[PDB]
């Protein structure tokens, strides 16, 4: 809600915090019966090297 | 009429304390051992004669029929009500604490005169009915602040602050006591006082003076009391504070630590921040803001003067500053001579030695090197206290402040 | 009658389907460091009448540091499958947040589901985030920062609290952080790890095909 | 090597120095604390005595009228309705607490005064209608309501002729005489703030016109506004905008609206959250539909900057009147003022005094005018000197304003 | 007592019994119930420290007359110095397992919970708190938090921490002075804290914790190594001479990784060549690389 | 069914929808912003919803809402109730809007001062989605609204009203107005009976409240 810069006020790891637990715990490693995910968005500042 | 409701009807409860303070031979001498059973003497009397006082009463009509049975038209379970409206055909409205409103009437023997919507009083549960009506209503906050005890002694204890005590009697005492000189030119005496200066000066000493030594009542408010966080509870207990204060005698306000509600008045970004500042904006409106003030005055005392809002700085609220500086080389002798009254002075000591070869240091350090040189003797096994003494105890106490500040480039 | 307790509120136990996930000989030649981890962890929780057995008083905390991806959360993993613990894992991230007060009481309610709780560890991921005080903060919203560590310091070698608490902790180059966390007695072990070198790429390349 | 303590060593202590009323002096003190106890707690004579009326008027009531006014009597609730059907009672009735039922009249009603929304007695077991109530009316706007003269004149406002001047002309002028305004064709302002620094006469102003309203007059206690409960404090904006359009031309005076909000904001997502409900509730009764009329408004503050822009718009707040220094013609009539009514030598000029204080307000030269006399008290004089005073003005401004440019004052003569 | 519980009859609201245990839902981490701590003579080496807090703790307790004959006031005030590992809350322990006194143990860092007021006003209730046990001792634990400078105002410092401070700051200070009750302040970073404090009409012993002598390192070996077995021809003394300024709590690291050394090797015999290997594990530096920062720096 | 008015809180926001009201006879219904919020649990769902019943019982009912800020926050967590019962009547506003399909005859209006305290996803498609944007008037604009509403006055014809634009700037429509009520007043304290240029002049700085001495710079 509102707009997302580096590592200052709240734009911070709020996504990260979820964001890399997702791919750890919705499908892939943690996961059932080939559930496809689609990332999408058009955005991002802020990313995970490791993503 | 001329004299409408007499003023509330109400008389003033000040202190108990302060028996006899006349122990003036301060030493184990007979007169404190004769004056002392003296004092024995009186209030032994004063619980035989208010014991036989409770004992020969053949008296007994129990109401005479009128408030006995009056005791039992009411209920027992006596329980709390508030008003809304007066429908003054003995048939009135009330509230309940959920909002429970109920068409009671007025069960007798209650004047329709001193009941206002606001006013809580008593009720029923089987009828609900009006019995009394409750009185004095504080909220047991403010009555946990209301001073009892005069804690100290007298304006003689402390060593020597004559300027600034005679600054402080200006205000509070000799208008209370003498208020013949002020109606000559017509000249309100002041009301708000600040205590300002450096830390360990006499600050806290000189309310305690005060207050051991007074006729009116006195209230207490140790810094961060009158605040909650229920974002209106804030600002209403500063209201009931000077109300009590009104409605009881002319009494004076002691707020002690109000550094820690101002600083300057800035808007900025949190949000409990305000409930902070709007309840510290109130306290202004109290104080000084519309028609009348009564004859409350206020003491006030911090460590720090220029971080405070300049709006509670200004003449209108408080009318004198007085600074509390660190000693001099002649009164601090005051100090010294206080603090070692009722101790066994050897006489090879000198007090010139410790005052004038160091020329920095506070009140509350001369107690503390009086309470070290008296253990020191302990540690080597004395009664009495020679320089050996003060001359390892000014050490101990002085080395807990820093080095020094620069080099010799001044000269 | 007393209703089974629950105390769940906060739960990040990894217990009975799924904490494992991964098998004790799944991690490729890191043979001085699987020993090492070993003794400080899995070894006093088995066999306890060891130490009693010398008075060693076994060490309480292990301080893992290297570069990111040697292999140092799949330890940590690997240990929750072969233990009987009940292994807490958390970021060092959820409080350094806002709401001053909220950060040092997240501490506080780890330690009291911890200490309330089995012999247990407690797995601190990354404190490459605030572990380091080198200054006194004459600003604000500094010494917030700083006195998680000192909340941190007082529930880890504070009073006694001994009964089978351990605690891990994994970052990068530990030369940044507070020197007064790296006594011994509360940061007892130090681990270092280098990337791989050569007979560790064989292993490695080995165990994944 | 430093040790001295043994429990024979001990036993030295407290036999060496006055064994004789060592003892013999402190159980007396001691026991007489115990009986200042005994004393208390043996009087026990504390009498909340409230309620009971005089004990000579009531013993007709409380002979058996009270005991007929338990069983008989009724312990019936208030209510409201909402609407009514026809060839039927159907009355829909609501608490807004408990709930909300569908009931009968009884037999002790007429059937017409039964409007919509009126407050009506209703029984407690089978709810019926008995007795219709006048409508309720706010508790609280009553409280604040004057009905009260503080006693300024405009000549104690002096130093001021243009800001009075501007004021008059909001208040005064078109509730006496409401002709000019329609004979030119012309419409008053209707909101005034007044904004400047602390102490120098926003409350005087404020005082001297409640003398000479001769209208409705509403002060407005400030943080009565904020409550614990939430859209609480909004409906107390409410009924203060109702009764004011009754009645004809009623004066409403906040007072420091710094409190009751200056800014908003929301990065944090919370804060002053309640506190904009009844801010901007005090807004849309100020503009927007329905115009309010004959409604004047004023407010006063200390810091204007941290207003918001919403309240800073005209036609909320259309006059900006400030307060300023006295520059010397002031203040030599301020002087004149807070020292007319005291004892003073009869030759004394008081425009050296007003040189010596640049930079002042009206409260500080009050202050000198005290502080004056106060010095008469040091010494034993009935009269004040003209060095009563100049040592006045080194107590009130030279001890606090300056201390390095009056020694060492040598670059300036 | 006013605001005190009583036990309400539901029959007609008549009384039936004064309930002690007055409302406190926060002295859970407050007056320890079990003690069962270290003992008294394991701290080795600190008598000088040691027997300060005897004439500032144990003597007004044990024996108020002697102040009453000598004519001064009690001291009240102690507070705990120096680098980290000096024994500075084992001597919280040692006392609280010996003070037949109540102990009320406080850390320095929950006194800000989350809303305003609340987080202070405790501290009120906790000082009063210790007025019902009459005599008491109540532990600060690490006064780098809260109790460290007032700041400036702005959207900087802190006020809240300060409100809780002024607290603090009063109630043994205010118009009200206690008796009976003695606080104990223990951290680093002396010259941090605030100077209000640190005055002393509050605080009336500050007691340092150097690093220990090769004298002093020598008896906290023997503390540690006491259930430890060693075999022979093995000295102490040149191992504590083979430490140049140890902290004293890292004995206790060399006396585990020594005996670390025999447990991988499934011995229980300790050689003197298990612990110079242990020296040389747990002393460290800090191991400034490049010395370019060292020689811009000469 | 959408439409969103914001921009600088002097333009005209509710000046426009009075008009709108008052030369149309469709059941116009207006709506504040802090009026859904109420005491008790629950309450502001039922005046939501039963307005929006009311609105639809008549067909050509259009609703016009103003601060819808006062309500449309960001919404955050909590645990002590608090705005706990807010997004109950916000999500009944979005609920019921999109209850309806977008045809005849409900149109909603709403106006915010500020755009950076709604929910901007929360709209974002088929909710208030129209987006009338009221800037601050040009120069003739400024010329045009102060030549309005000096219409009841008596105004000497030696004024012109660019040359008014041309000395005041950064102004909203508001001010524009207080500087037409100033100057009538201006020429009552000397007993004018008409307007002049210099009149104006000097209303423009009394409305930021501005005052000339003789500076002694400026020969
Ligand atoms: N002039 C003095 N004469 C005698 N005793 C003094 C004097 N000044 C200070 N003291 C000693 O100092 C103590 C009182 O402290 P003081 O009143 O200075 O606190 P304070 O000024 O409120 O300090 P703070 O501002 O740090 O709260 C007393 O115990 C008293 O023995
Ligand atoms: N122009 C003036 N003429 C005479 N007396 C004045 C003047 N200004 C102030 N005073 C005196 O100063 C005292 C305090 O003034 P007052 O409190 O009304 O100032 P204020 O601006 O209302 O303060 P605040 O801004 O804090 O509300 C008054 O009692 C009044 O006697
Ligand atoms: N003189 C000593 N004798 C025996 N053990 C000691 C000594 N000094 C420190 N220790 C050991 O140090 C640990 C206790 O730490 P300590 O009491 O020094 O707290 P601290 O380290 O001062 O606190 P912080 O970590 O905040 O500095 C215990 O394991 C204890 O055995
Ligand atoms: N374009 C315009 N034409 C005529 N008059 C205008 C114009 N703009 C503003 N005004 C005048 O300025 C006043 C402000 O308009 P309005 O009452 O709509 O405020 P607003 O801009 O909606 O304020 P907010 O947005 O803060 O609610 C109106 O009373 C109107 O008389
Ligand atoms: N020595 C190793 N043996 C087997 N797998 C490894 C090894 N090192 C890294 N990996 C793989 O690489 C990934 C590194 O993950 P992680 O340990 O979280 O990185 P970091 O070391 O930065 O914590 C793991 O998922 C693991 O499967
Ligand atoms: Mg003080
Ligand atoms: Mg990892
Ligand atoms: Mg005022
Ligand atoms: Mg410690
Ligand atoms: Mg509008």
């Amino acid at each position: 809600g509102g707009r997302r810069f580096s590592e200052g006020t709240s734009a911070d790891r709020e996504i990260q915090r979820t964001l890399m637990e997702l791919l750890n715990q919705m499908d892939g490693f943690d996961t059932l019966h080939r559930v496809k995910m689609i990332m999408a968005t058009n955005r991002p500042d802020t990313l995970d090297p490791a993503l | 009429p001329t004299r409408v409701g007499k003023k509330k009807k109400k008389t003033k409860g000040p202190d108990a304390a302060s028996k006899l303070p006349l122990v003036t031979p301060h030493t184990q001498c007979r007169l404190k051992l004769l004056k002392l059973e003296r004092i024995k003497d009186y209030l032994l009397m004063e619980e035989e004669f208010i014991r036989n006082q409770e004992q020969m009463k053949p008296l007994e009509e129990k109401q005479e029929e009128e408030r006995s049975k009056v005791d039992d038209l009411r209920g027992t379970p006596m329980s709390v009500g508030t008003l809304e409206e007066i429908i003054d055909d003995n048939h009135a409205i009330v509230s309940t604490s959920v909002g429970s409103e109920h068409y009671v009437s007025i069960l007798s023997f209650v004047d329709k005169d001193l009941l206002e919507p606001g006013c809580s009083v008593l009720l029923n549960h089987k009828v609900h009915a009006v019995i009394g009506v409750l009185m004095d209503d504080t909220d047991p906050l403010v009555t946990v602040m209301k001073v009892e005890k005069a804690p100290q002694e007298t304006y003689a204890d402390i060593g020597g602050l004559d300027n600034q005590i005679q600054e402080i009697k200006e205000s509070v005492e000799l208008p209370l006591t003498h208020p013949e000189y002020y109606e000559e030119m017509g000249i309100k005496p002041p009301k708000g006082v600040i205590l300002y200066g450096p830390p360990g000066t006499g600050k806290t000493l000189l309310a305690k003076a005060v207050a051991n030594q007074t006729s009116a009542t006195f209230l207490r408010v140790v810094g961060s009391e009158l605040i909650q966080k229920y974002l209106g509870d804030g600002p209403k207990l500063v209201r009931e504070l000077f109300r009590v204060a009104e409605e009881h005698a002319p009494s004076i306000v002691f707020i002690d630590e109000i550094d820690a509600i101002g600083t300057k008045r800035y808007d900025s970004n949190s949000g409990g921040e305000r409930e902070i500042q709007r309840t510290m904006l109130e306290l202004l409106n109290q104080l000084d803001g519309f028609d009348s003030r009564g004859d409350v005055k206020v003491i006030m005392a911090t460590n720090r003067i220029e971080t405070l809002d300049p709006a509670l700085i200004r003449p209108g609220r408080i009318d004198r500053k007085i600074e509390f500086p660190l000693p001099d080389e002649k009164t601090k002798k005051r100090i010294f001579q206080i603090h070692t009254s009722r101790m066994t002075l050897a006489d090879d000591v000198t007090l010139d030695d410790l005052i004038m070869a160091k020329d920095d240091l506070s009140g509350a350090d001369i107690k503390a090197i009086c309470t070290e040189a008296g253990l020191m003797a302990l540690r080597e096994r004395r009664m009495k206290v020679t320089n050996e003494d003060f001359k390892k105890s000014k050490e101990n106490v002085l080395y807990k402040k820093q080095e020094g500040t620069p080099e010799g480039l001044y000269l | 009658d007393v209703l089974p307790p629950e105390a769940d509120s906060s739960i990040m136990m990894l217990t009975s389907d799924q904490k494992p996930d991964v098998m004790y000989a799944d991690i490729g030649g890191m043979d001085i460091q699987k020993q090492e981890v070993r003794e400080a962890v899995e070894l006093p929780l088995t066999h306890f009448e060891l130490y009693k057995q010398i008075g060693i008083d076994p060490p309480r905390g292990v301080l893992m540091y290297g570069p990111p991806g040697c292999g140092k959360t799949m330890l940590a993993k690997a240990v929750a499958h072969h233990t009987t613990a009940a292994f807490i894992r958390v970021v060092g991230s959820e409080f350094v947040q806002k709401y001053l007060g909220e950060g040092p009481r997240m501490v506080r309610d780890v330690f009291r589901l911890a200490k309330e709780n089995a012999p247990a560890i407690i797995f601190i991921d990354e404190i490459d985030a605030i572990a380091t005080k080198r200054f006194d903060a004459q600003t604000g919203a500094d010494r917030e920062v700083q006195r998680i560590l000192l909340e941190l310091l007082n529930q880890m070698d504070g009073f006694d609290q001994n009964v089978n608490v351990k605690v891990i902790m994994a970052t990068n180059r530990a030369d940044t952080l507070d020197p007064a966390l790296l006594r011994p007695g509360r940061l007892d072990r130090k681990i270092e790890f280098p990337l791989p070198d050569r007979r560790q790429k064989r292993l490695i390349f080995s165990t994944i095909t | 090597p430093i040790r001295a303590l043994d429990e024979g060593d001990i036993a030295l202590l407290k036999t060496y120095g006055q064994s004789t009323y060592s003892r013999q002096i402190k159980q007396v003190e001691d026991d007489i604390q115990q009986l200042l106890k005994k004393i208390n707690e043996l009087t026990g004579i504390k009498e909340s005595d409230t309620g009971l009326a005089p004990p000579a008027l009531w013993d007709l009531a409380a002979d058996k009228q009270t005991l007929q006014s338990e069983q008989p009597l009724q312990v019936a609730r208030c209510t409201k309705i909402i609407n009514a059907d026809s060839e039927d009672p159907k009355y829909i009735i609501n608490v807004k607490q408990f709930a909300k039922f569908v009931v009968d009249l009884s037999d002790q009603v007429a059937p017409t005064d039964i409007e919509e929304g009126m407050r009506v007695g209703v029984d407690r077991n089978k709810y019926q209608i008995h007795i219709p109530l006048p409508p309720k009316i706010d508790p609280t706007v009553t409280m604040m309501q004057v009905e009260e003269k503080p006693d300024v004149t405009y000549s104690d406002v002096g130093g001021c002729k243009e800001q009075i001047e501007k004021l008059r002309e909001v208040v005064e002028t078109p509730l006496l005489h409401p002709e000019r305004f329609v004979n030119l064709g012309i419409e008053p302002p209707k909101g005034v703030l007044l904004f400047g620094p602390p102490g120098t006469g926003k409350t005087l102003c404020a005082r001297a016109v409640a003398n000479r309203t001769d209208a409705c007059f509403i002060r407005v206690i400030g943080s009565e506004l904020v409550q614990k409960y939430v859209g609480e404090g909004a409906r107390m904006v409410r009924e203060l905008f109702e009764m004011a359009r009754t009645k004809k031309a009623c004066l409403i005076f906040f007072d420091e609206i710094d409190a009751i909000g200056g800014a908003r904001f929301d990065d944090g997502a919370g804060g002053d959250n309640e506190v904009q409900r009844t801010m901007l509730e005090l807004i849309n009764q100020l503009d927007g539909f329905d115009p309010r009329g004959n409604i004047k408004v004023l407010m006063a503050t200390n810091r204007p900057d941290t207003l918001d822009p919403a309240l800073m718009r005209p036609g909320r707040l259309d006059r900006k009147i400030e307060f300023s220094l006295p520059d010397l013609e002031g203040r030599t009539h301020i002087f004149k003022i807070h020292a007319r009514s005291m004892s003073v030598e009869r030759d004394i000029r008081f425009e050296l005094l007003a040189r010596l204080c640049p930079n002042s307000t009206g409260a500080e030269i009050r202050s000198v005018c005290t502080e004056a006399g106060m010095f008469a008290i040091r010494a034993r004089r009935k009269i004040a000197t003209e060095k009563d005073f100049l040592e006045a003005v080194n107590k009130v401004i030279k001890s606090y304003a300056k201390f390095s440019a009056t020694p060492r004052y040598m670059t300036y003569n | 007592t006013p605001n005190c519980r009583v036990a309400l009859r539901n029959d007609s609201y008549t009384l039936h019994k004064i309930l002690p245990n007055k409302v406190d839902p926060l002295v859970s981490l407050m007056m320890v119930e079990k003690v069962p701590d270290s003992t008294y003579e394991m701290i080795g080496g600190l008598d000088k420290q040691i027997k300060e807090i005897k004439e500032v703790i144990e003597l007004p307790v044990k024996h108020p007359e002697l102040f009453e004959a000598l004519g001064i006031a009690q001291p009240k005030g102690v507070l705990l110095y120096g680098p980290p590992g000096t024994g500075k809350t084992l001597l919280a322990r040692a006392v609280a397992h010996h003070t037949d006194c109540t102990f009320i143990r406080v850390s320095g860092s929950e006194l800000v919970q989350k809303f305003i007021g609340e987080g202070a006003r405790m501290v009120r209730e906790l000082f009063v708190m210790a007025r019902e046990h009459a005599p008491s001792i109540i532990f600060m634990d690490e006064i780098d938090s809260i109790g460290s400078s007032r700041l400036e105002g702005g959207s900087g410092g802190d006020s809240e921490v300060q409100r809780t401070m002024l607290e603090l700051l009063n109630q043994l200070d205010g118009f009200e002075a206690t008796k009976n009750i003695k606080v104990i302040m223990a951290t680093n970073r002396i010259d941090i804290l605030d100077s209000a404090l640190l005055r002393p009409g509050r605080i009336d012993r500050k007691i340092e914790f150097p690093p220990p002598n090769e004298e002093a390192r020598l008896d906290i070996l023997k503390i540690h190594s006491r259930k430890m077995n060693l075999t022979r021809g093995i000295n102490l003394r040149k191992i504590a001479e083979l430490m140049p300024g140890a902290s004293g709590a890292e004995v206790k690291g060399v006396c585990t990784e020594a005996g670390m050394y025999a447990l991988r090797e499934r011995r229980v015999h300790v050689t003197q060549e298990d612990f110079e290997m242990a020296v040389a594990k747990v002393m460290q530096k800090d191991s400034e690389k490049n010395m370019s920062i060292k020689k811009l720096w000469k | 069914k959408g439409v969103l008015m914001y921009g600088p809180p002097g333009t005209g926001k509710t000046l426009l929808a009075r008009a709108c009201a008052a030369q149309t006879k469709a059941t116009f219904l207006k709506l504040a912003g802090p009026q859904l919020v109420q005491m008790f649990i629950g309450d502001g769902a039922k005046l939501v919803r039963d307005a929006f019943a009311l609105a639809k019982e008549k067909a050509p009912s259009i609703i016009f809402i103003d601060e819808l800020d006062a309500i449309g926050t960001k919404r955050f967590d909590s645990e002590k109730a608090g705005d706990r019962e807010v997004q109950r009547t916000m999500l009944e506003l979005l609920n019921q809007l999109d209850g309806f399909q977008p045809n005849t005859q409900v149109k909603v209006i709403a106006a915010t001062n500020r755009v950076d305290i709604l929910d901007p996803a929360l709209l974002r498609s088929g909710r208030l989605d129209r987006k009338i944007e009221f800037p601050m008037p040009n120069e003739e604009a400024r010329a045009r609204i102060m030549q309005i509403h000096s219409r009841k006055m008596n105004v000497s014809p030696d004024v012109n009203y660019e040359e008014l634009a041309r000395c005041t700037d950064d102004f909203n429509g508001a001010q524009c107005k207080a500087v037409c009520v100033e100057a009538g007043m201006i020429a009552l304290r000397r007993g004018a009976t008409e307007l002049t240029h210099e009149d104006y002049m000097e209303g423009i700085l009394e409305v930021q409240a501005k005052k000339k001495a003789n500076l002694q710079y400026y020969a």
